[PDB]
């Protein structure tokens, strides 16, 4: 009797589980405003975290 | 003012967010020495690794928290104030008045005015004979916060055993070397004690629940070092 | 026009784009990834009474053997997919072929 090789089960498929998602960052209102003032006084926020 | 007592075995932590089931964990990490030696207040206090902050404050009169580099209006700041239904954490400058008192007319009594602040994390209020443990840790900007109530009766600083929750653990990174208490409003009941955190090592005691129960400090005294290597709460004759 | 600049410097990011996931499998060997936790087992339903605020599980040894799902907050076992030896049982080839 001789021991040869090994011997595995393969898996079937992958699962990733990252966890909900919220805190979405606000982008439409810079977008969907209707107005920018002027290129001389424009409007900036920083957005962050 | 400063009266001293031992410290008992009190301000257990834990340490990670690992389940475990009736083991014995050895850890090493700060941690606050057995029978060690803090200052009962009855001020200037700096900040090295952390503190134990334990006031009873038996109704509401302690209540703020102040951590930075000058405590004023020049670098950045922390505060804490949890009265009875939210909670506030200011990364903002704010400059000191002359006693940590609030004026309770709005908040000219601790400190004097305000400036250009940012980001704001707010909470339900912390509080849930009324003794109060936090332990503060600030560790590559994440600044740990740890607490647990317990408003049962005891002594003034009895003994006991009682684990400690993790409770929030906020991107921060300001310079923390020195902080200051606050209160609202010497010869008051405001009865707390500080104690700085150490590095050690300890032996923790899991149950199959999965909460701390026991422990038991490997410096302390040759029997409890035995305990230690063996990893073991019983030792037999050798 | 709106100037919407991308700054990636020394302080932390903390601005970073979303990540899906997919369905939750259970009895059956497969991959997954957790937050960042890679291994690869048969997941199923386990009676642990983590705090509620545990995420991994581990024995005497440090295996991880026990998971909280982020979206939904139960507790599965980890069990990794069998394996073993093989070992060939011949007579001599002088004699037969079989085995
Ligand atoms: C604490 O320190 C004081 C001196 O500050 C010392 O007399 C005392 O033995 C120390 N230990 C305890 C338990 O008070
Ligand atoms: C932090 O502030 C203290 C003064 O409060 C100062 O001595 C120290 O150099 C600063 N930086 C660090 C890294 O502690
Ligand atoms: C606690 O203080 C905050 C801000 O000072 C206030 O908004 C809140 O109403 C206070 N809580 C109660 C119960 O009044
Ligand atoms: C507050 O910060 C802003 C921006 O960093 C700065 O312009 C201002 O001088 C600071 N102080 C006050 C009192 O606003
Ligand atoms: C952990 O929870 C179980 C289920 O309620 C309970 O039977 C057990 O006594 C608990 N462990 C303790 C209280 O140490």
């Amino acid at each position: 009797i001789y021991q040869t090789s090994n011997f595995r089960v393969q898996p079937t498929e992958s699962i990733v589980r990252f966890p909900n998602v919220t805190n979405l960052c606000p982008f439409h209102e810079v977008f969907n405003a209707t107005r920018f003032a002027s290129v001389y006084a424009w409007n900036r926020t920083r957005i962050s975290n | 003012t400063q009266s001293y007592t031992n410290s008992f075995t009190r301000g257990v932590y834990y340490p990670d967010k690992v389940f475990r089931s009736s083991v014995l964990h050895l850890t090493q990490d700060l941690f606050l020495p057995f029978f060690s030696n803090v200052t009962w207040f009855h001020p200037v206090l700096p900040f090295n690794d952390g503190v134990y902050f334990a006031s009873t404050e038996k109704s509401n009169i302690i209540r703020g928290w102040i951590f930075g580099t000058t405590l004023d209006s020049k670098t950045q700041s922390l505060l804490i104030v949890n009265n009875a239904t939210n909670v506030f954490i200011k990364v903002c400058e704010f400059q000191f008045c002359n006693d940590p008192f609030l004026d309770v007319e709005s908040e000219s009594g601790v400190y004097s005015s305000a400036n250009n602040c940012t980001f704001e994390y707010v909470s339900q209020p912390f509080l849930m004979k009324n003794l109060r443990e936090f332990v503060f840790k600030n560790i590559d900007g994440y600044f740990k916060i740890y607490s647990k109530h317990t408003p049962i009766i005891g002594r003034d600083f009895p003994q006991g055993f009682s684990a400690l929750e993790p409770l929030v653990d906020l991107p921060i990174g300001i310079n923390i070397t020195r902080f200051q208490t606050l209160l609202a409003l010497t010869a008051g009941a405001a009865d707390y004690y500080v104690g700085y955190l150490q590095p050690r090592t300890f032996l923790l005691k899991y149950n199959e629940n999965g909460t701390i129960t026991d422990a038991v400090d490997c410096a302390l005294d040759p029997l409890s070092e035995t305990k230690c290597t063996l990893k073991s709460f019983t030792v037999e004759k050798g | 026009v709106v100037v919407l600049s991308f700054e990636l410097l020394h302080a932390p990011a903390t601005v970073c784009g979303p990540k899906k996931s997919t369905n939750l499998v259970k009895n059956k060997c497969v991959n997954f990834n957790f937050n960042g936790l890679t291994g690869t087992g048969v997941l199923t339903k386990s009676n642990k009474k983590f705090l509620p605020f545990q995420q991994f599980g581990r024995d005497i040894v440090d295996t991880t053997d026990a998971v909280r799902d982020p979206q939904t907050l139960e507790i599965l076992d980890i069990t990794p997919c069998s394996f073993g030896g093989v070992s060939v049982i011949t007579p001599g080839t002088n004699t037969s072929n079989q085995v």
